[PDB]
């Protein structure tokens, strides 16, 4: 599974009454921030509000990103969740404001409900009559019939190099594709033709099923930002800048919104607003914060979660203005701030035990105590990092679990930020 | 020097990395590029000339067919095609410091350098070649 | 059913609620307080509607959260081209600030163009050398020339097709056959959809009005027009093609009546971030004939102008300040705060008790107003969790204890990580 | 749509026959010395004897530098081109600053190109009078002349053209009954289309039938086309005609405004001189009004005080509004008017004093007149007083809103009460400074 | 004779000198000292080889010339082929066609490998002037030394018959080969997540070998490719292999790159990021904040520090002898002692430069073995950095 | 090299004549020439990956005045292999394989 830094976080850990358990769903302690997370997740699930912002502020290593991932997991894959970083806004071929708007659009998703049916048929029965009317035969493993098609489908078919005995899929509305061979190409013993064959398909000749494709507004924008291909406008070569410079909002995004609203009123599409998690928000420029505090006010802006690690400092691009959390007071206001508190030594040991259980590492009692001590000495992340090489050495030495000797040896071998700075004075 | 092409061996599943299940791609009618074939006037005309539901022109199958064929034409939209069409010296130069001379002669006289070592183009070599990519390239 | 647009930050204001004599009411169209600013907004809105002059800019000043953006959105909703942008939108990597600002200015102006052309439409019965076009009320035969014969073949026109052809041999096959759809049981082409047969006279002249903004320079910019009208488009926008051609053509259309211009509004929110270059360009751009009415918003007082070490009121040069009518807003009071909170609760479908409203107003007075606007929905969700029918003081207090404000947040930063 | 702009009352410098200045100077009031200098420089421009000369309209804000600039521009007339430019427009992300400046200089220069062409048109009646075979050789069948019966609306006139053109006639579909566009020297035939007289209502076709020509068959069409040197530069820059230019991906990026000096100068200048001295065109140098010149970078001034040295550079009217300020792009290098001291030596400074309160009242009254709204004596006096207190441009902006307030209140003229109410509803920056 | 991979500075090292229990050695695999750092390198190498954990980072700190990059190159060599090892510098991210953040996230793509196995059938054969040109099914004389199959083929296969005719699943491709014509060949290809770029556009392998591609399609081709390669995993289609990303002189990164790395190492497919820095307390680029190693604390806490102590006289002379073995230089014990002295005084790299110059001088004077006079004359000719600094008194066009 | 005696055509069976002898080459279609390259009397020199129309065959006596200029019949054999010791740098190959300009596919020319 390739356990990652935030794998044990499989949820937010709220009970039925809404209160945050002391330790559940991989999270430990931090009841206030967990309650705020369980409130904003319900806010998101309501799907009625728009552009509401959240800020997971707190000291480093407090789990703000862990809380964001917990919110994402609790929401489920049915709603979009865009993990974003401040440095990503500094694009070279797109302006920062445009990248931010594209991320905002990606944070909105809609499900397209459609019932598509196919008309697979045999090519050997191809017998046109008049170029004005054509007939194709159907022969599957469960039935055999015939269909009647518009000559346009016959044109789109003959466009492809169809051959007797091929499996062709004909959609009721538009499109057609060829599958070569139906247990007859390899029978004649003729060599390969740069393509693989397939036996005849099972099931009825005519199939129908419900379709639900999760597409986001950004996909629609990108699709409408090109000529769609077809005629000579289909010219496409390497280096093509698919993420074009910008796209106007009034005449392109507005039309997308209008058509989406129309198809939703018709019941074909269903909107599912997502979440935009922008990490390292302090990295954004002031010219980015000024547009961010205005774009999130629109009636279409989704819920945006923020996380500022560092505290008060000079704002980017200003060099003179200093504001708390590295965010200007303009954007700081109107954003619900969720303060994250530090973990206690017992909570640190519990998190270490949960990490060991998730990653598969087995630690002893004294080993867990020593690891928690090393963690609270400098930081929990150092213990989380040392946990793996401890078990690695244990396995190398022939020990299944970690002992005091192994943890002490691996702690002396490597060094942490505090230890490094201590010896860096030389 | 005519250097040979650099063979780029790669897996076949690589070329099939962005293909989606045929039973999962929905008909995306959100393409606003239809303004290259439809007009606003003709759009309105179509809206004002849509066939009604009765359409008096196996029985339940035929009814469902009529229903689905009535559903699709209801889709109609256009951005702009008419407004675009509704709105709208190659002197001779020497291209150099010479007094007067045919530009063809100018370009033909001074052509010292030839490419050092141009090879042919690179060619991926996946032992399996999926039919989809080959058909698209053809 | 959830739609694209929903309750947001400025959706409670349905417009700039004013009387016939531009007398601001207490609160009618969702907006409350800011009587003088509301009357100024109404005056500038009437000025925009009049369109008697050009090159007028209005600056909306006031402290943060005083309803400046609210008044702007209300004027926009009551105002018909409208273009709202920010100081960071004009900053483009592939387009200089001047080019982007000129594009915005030209896109903030609307232009209506009336088009009248002869149209012939009817069901095709049979072709050939000659066409036999049928309609509901009559039928006619037409002789086909070389160009018409070539167009009848390059496009697969056939019987039943409802064809359409104006002058300039611009034939169109809008949709397919009418009756023949029957024998096309299973499959139906992508473009071969069906339409009802037209009626009335076969040949008929139709008058249509095309509404486009003055930003059509992109249409006459490159060989291909429709492509650049979707994405960023062209970045050059040569001065010649912009002024010597488009402006003159619009003037000629106005003279002959072919077209009519409608000046819109250009709202640049947070104008304080603009560079001295943009201000110097605006100084002249506001002097042109086809210049729209400009609106601005800024929360800065005596601050430095970006790009220079100079300080001036509103963080913008003095050269431009002498060209703007400043409309400063007034901070809301207890009654105005309570009324706007009532409006927000009514719009968000949230019911709260009188004590809850009092506590919310006290919070919004001790802290920012947006904080209370968010506490509204937060306490509503808390009550929903408790399954209560109305939000009580306990819910708002629990939320106040859960979510921190700028003041309390800064006060609790003593940890300093 | 009149669409009154900010300051459109200015129609010209309004100088008397003797060249002095007056109050009612065609819209603009006051500024005697400045308007006299404007008259001198516009006389210079009209002379078209000097080039690369620059003038600086230095003056405090509100002195109407742009006003008098537009006045002198209108006085020059639409004949000569007038390219207005602001210092901010020089900053381009695709093309360097100096090349933008050179393109603007080229735009400021005009060039009228005449073109006379003798062409024959009319309904053709082709007929070849049989002639004995070439007398120098043997016998047979030849054609010494080809008579074309061009019929125009005024009458008919047969032309015995050269027989070698018969190839062109057969090339195009030149049948008896269509309109052809003959050329005197070239002789190439370009069929316009059949005559409308044969366009039966039952024939479905377009762009094929054209009306008969009005006037004599022989027509000497004289057309004049005025295009700036920059237009010719752009036209000769990009290619045209085949060469796979129809590509979209690798060619749609038309903004290649980058330009070289070899093409700009040299061949283009030589062909322009050839058209001038040959009688095909007449050079028309215009003016380049550059307001906010202080906004330009030192890399722009260092190129300006070199381009002005060229013989082809047009007249430039700089209008700096700032005072002693550090030059942009320089490290705390203070210079007068934000312009390097080296460039100020090459420009004539036209100083503009502040408007007298009486001049303020005159400006307010004439702006109200241009707007088309009547103002009472008391209201006009109050407007003048407030324009004396704060910036003058604030008063002129109080006319339209006060006019609308009056019209909505049921009265026509702007009463003192209306301006008094607007002054409290809207105020200036000097009062807004009270934060 | 002369190859591209000539003798280099880090060429002597050809592995990591560790025992079965990761126990360092005094002299083995070109490694002399840095016993603790060598053991840490071996531990992190075994961790990478395990591949069960993702999102880990390590920093190799130490003074200049203390084997900082030598340990990294030894780890790379010990890792061996079949595992991507993206080695770059802190200045590579600063690209024009692509943003620095995009350059970095693409370098991450170059540090994760994926093995895919393809089973195809290839037929033998030899060219005997088949498929004659201008001068139907035709004729195909397929024959092999072990067994021959003289049969014909269709029209779309006779025109692709032509020295060894290695017909495969494609439309044909080129002593007679031995063995049965029908042979099952299982070929395995390893790509470093090239699917994101190999499926970016049409004719995009061109870009994969050109870098002309601008910033990739963010969150539109990187997440779908990840989901698809994950679906391949657990289904027997393909399996991903974690590589290593070595950023030499990482202090050139800016606050943006550090903030991006902070969260780039928190993904399922996050490779092991090994870094190295010589600077100590230095301001982070783009800001005035002074942090150790020029890296912010929020990132240093996310990685493990690895210090490299300086070498001693013994280790110095041992590394000198190892470099001698690498090169073709030979000298006497007195020369070894003199060179060890000069190195411990000035630096080891300068000592290697001096010994190379001394070998060259010896080869020039027809000598067979370098001596003390040779290295002395060399040191006299080639000056040291510190030596030249002392001579800076001449004021040679100061700032 | 040699004067083109026959140019009948995918694969083109061209005929080159020289002072030594004549050979009918079974050249590939990729070398099919687009420009004039007259079927007869045209002097052509080809190498394997572009063709060069050296000049017109020595038919100066056929016409007194013709736009085409003439060169003598090549005396060397039609098919000849010459070893050229060319000196190039690695960056040449690098930048060439980076954006190759060989081949004949339309995609290459468009790129
Ligand atoms: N409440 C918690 N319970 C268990 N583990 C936690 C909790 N909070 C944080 N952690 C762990 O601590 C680490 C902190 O990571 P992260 O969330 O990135 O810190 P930061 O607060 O700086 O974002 C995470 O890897 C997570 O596994
Ligand atoms: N008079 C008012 N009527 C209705 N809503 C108001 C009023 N004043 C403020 N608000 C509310 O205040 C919130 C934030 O104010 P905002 O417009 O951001 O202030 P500013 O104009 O300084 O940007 C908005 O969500 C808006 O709903
Ligand atoms: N002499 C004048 N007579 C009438 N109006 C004037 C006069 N001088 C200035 N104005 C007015 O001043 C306004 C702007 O002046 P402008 O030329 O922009 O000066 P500046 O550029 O220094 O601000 C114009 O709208 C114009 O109506
Ligand atoms: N333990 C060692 N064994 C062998 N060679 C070494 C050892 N330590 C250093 N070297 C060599 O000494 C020199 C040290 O340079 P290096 O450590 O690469 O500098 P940096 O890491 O600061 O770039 C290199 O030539 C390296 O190969």
């Amino acid at each position: 599974q390739r356990i990652a830094s935030h794998s044990h976080v499989k949820g937010l850990g709220l009970d039925e009454s809404g209160l945050a358990k002391q330790a559940a769903s991989g999270l430990v302690g931090q009841e206030n921030a967990r309650e705020a997370c369980g409130v904003i997740v319900e806010l998101i699930k309501s799907k009625k509000m728009a552009g509401r912002a959240v800020l997971l502020a707190g000291p480093p290593g407090t789990g703000k990103t862990a809380l964001a991932l917990a919110i994402a997991q609790e929401l489920g894959s049915k709603v979009p969740f865009c993990p974003m970083v401040g440095s990503e806004v500094y694009s070279t071929e797109i302006k920062k404001t445009e990248v931010l708007m594209e991320n905002f659009r990606r944070a909105i998703g809609l499900r397209i409900k459609e019932t598509k049916e196919v008309y697979e048929g045999e090519v050997t029965e191809l017998t046109p009559c008049e170029i004005s009317h054509v007939i194709i035969g159907l022969k599957t493993a469960k039935g055999t019939k015939q269909l009647k098609l518009d000559p346009s489908i016959f044109e789109s078919l003959q466009k492809e190099r169809v051959e007797a005995g091929d499996v062709i899929y004909i959609e009721a509305n538009s499109g057609a594709v060829k599958r070569q061979g139906r247990c007859d190409t390899y029978a004649t013993e003729f060599d390969l033709e740069a393509e693989e064959y397939v036996p005849l398909p099972k099931g009825d000749v005519h199939k129908k099923k419900e379709i639900i494709q999760d597409v986001t507004l950004h996909d629609l924008d990108v699709a409408n930002a090109r000529p769609q291909g077809g005629q000579d406008i289909l010219s496409m070569m390497g280096q093509l800048m698919k993420p074009k410079k910008t796209e106007i909002t009034d005449k392109l995004r507005g039309e997308i919104n209008k058509v989406v609203n129309k198809y939703i009123d018709q019941g074909i599409a269903e909107l599912v607003p997502g979440v935009l998690f922008v990490d390292e928000v302090h990295m954004l420029d002031i010219e980015c914060f000024t547009y961010l505090h205005r774009a999130l006010e629109s009636s279409i802006a989704p819920i945006v979660i923020f996380a500022s690690n560092r505290g008060n400092c000079v704002i980017r691009g200003t060099e003179d203005i200093t504001s708390p959390h590295g965010i200007p007071l303009d954007l700081l206001d109107r954003v619900m701030i969720i303060r994250t508190m530090l973990y206690t030594p017992q909570e640190m040991k519990q998190i270490i035990k949960i990490r060991a259980q998730t990653e598969g590492i087995n630690i002893s009692e004294e080993a867990l105590n020593h690891l928690g001590e090393i963690g609270t000495k400098t930081t929990l992340r150092y213990s989380v990092q040392l946990l793996t090489p401890a078990n690695l050495l244990a396995k190398i030495n022939g020990k299944d679990s970690i002992e005091k000797e192994h943890v002490e040896e691996i702690s002396e071998l490597f060094y942490d930020a505090k230890s490094s700075a201590k010896i860096l004075a030389d | 020097y005519v250097a040979g092409p650099l063979e780029y061996p790669s897996a076949s599943l690589i070329l099939k990395a962005l293909e989606r299940d045929f039973w999962k791609e929905a008909d995306l009618s959100m393409f606003d590029l239809i303004g290259l074939e439809n007009k606003i006037t003709r759009h309105e005309a179509e809206l004002l000339s849509k066939k009604k539901i009765p359409r008096k022109l196996q029985a339940p199958v035929y009814g469902r067919d009529l229903l689905r064929i009535c559903a699709l034409p209801s889709h109609g939209r256009v951005q702009w095609r008419g407004s675009l069409d509704g709105r709208r010296l190659m002197l001779t130069l020497c291209r150099c410091g010479e007094s007067l001379q045919d530009v063809i002669d100018r370009v033909a006289f001074v052509i010292p350098p030839v490419v050092a070592a141009p090879p042919s183009l690179r060619v991926p070599r996946p032992p399996p070649l999926y039919s989809h990519r080959m058909r698209i390239l053809r | 059913v959830t739609r694209i647009e929903r309750i947001g930050a400025h959706s409670h204001i349905r417009g700039l609620g004013l009387d016939d004599a531009l007398e601001p009411r207490q609160a009618s169209q969702g907006m409350v307080g800011q009587l003088a600013a509301r009357r100024a907004a109404g005056v500038v809105l009437e000025m925009i509607r009049e369109g008697k002059i050009a090159g007028r800019a209005v600056l909306i000043a006031g402290q943060p959260g005083t309803g400046k953006t609210a008044i702007a959105m209300g004027m926009a909703q009551a105002l018909t081209p409208f273009t709202a942008i920010a100081g960071s939108e004009i900053f483009s990597l592939e387009m200089s600030k001047t080019e982007a600002l000129t594009q915005a200015f030209r896109r903030s102006i609307g232009v209506r163009i009336k088009e009248e052309t002869e149209i012939i439409e009817g069901e095709v019965v049979e072709i050939q050398g000659k066409l036999t076009l049928k309609t509901t009320e009559m039928e006619t035969i037409y002789d086909l020339g070389t160009k018409m014969i070539e167009s009848l073949t390059k496009d697969k026109v056939q019987a039943g097709d409802v064809i359409t052809i104006d002058k300039a041999t611009g034939k169109i096959s809008k949709l397919g056959r009418s009756f023949t759809r029957a024998r096309d049981y299973d499959a139906m082409g992508s473009q071969t959809k069906f339409v009802q047969c037209p009626d009335g006279e076969l040949q008929k002249r139709k008058e249509v009005v095309h509404t486009v903004s003055l930003h059509e320079i992109d249409v006459i910019n490159s060989r291909t027009q429709g492509f650049l009208a979707l994405f960023s488009g062209d970045t050059g926008e040569i001065k010649s093609e912009v002024r010597e051609q488009i402006n003159a053509k619009v003037a000629e259309w106005r003279e002959e009546g072919k077209a009519e211009i409608i000046p819109g509004v250009l709202f640049i929110d947070e104008v304080h971030m603009l560079d001295i270059e943009s201000f110097s360009f605006l100084n002249r751009a506001l002097e042109s004939d086809m210049a729209p009415v400009l609106i601005m918003a800024t929360n800065r007082g005596i601050t430095r102008i970006r790009g220079t070490s100079y300080q001036s009121p509103h963080g913008i040069p003095i050269d431009l300040l002498d060209r703007l009518l400043i409309v400063s807003t007034t901070p809301y009071s207890e009654k105005d705060t309570k009324q706007i909170l009532r409006i927000r609760c009514e719009e968000e479908d949230v019911e709260m008790s009188e004590d809850a409203y009092t506590v919310l107003t006290r919070i919004g007075l001790e802290t920012s107003l947006r904080y209370a606007i968010q506490l509204i929905t937060a306490a509503s969700l808390v009550c929903r969790k408790r399954k209560g029918t109305e939000v009580q003081v306990d819910d708002i207090k629990r939320v106040y204890s859960l979510f921190l404000d700028e003041s309390r947040s800064t006060q609790y930063m003593k940890e300093y990580q």
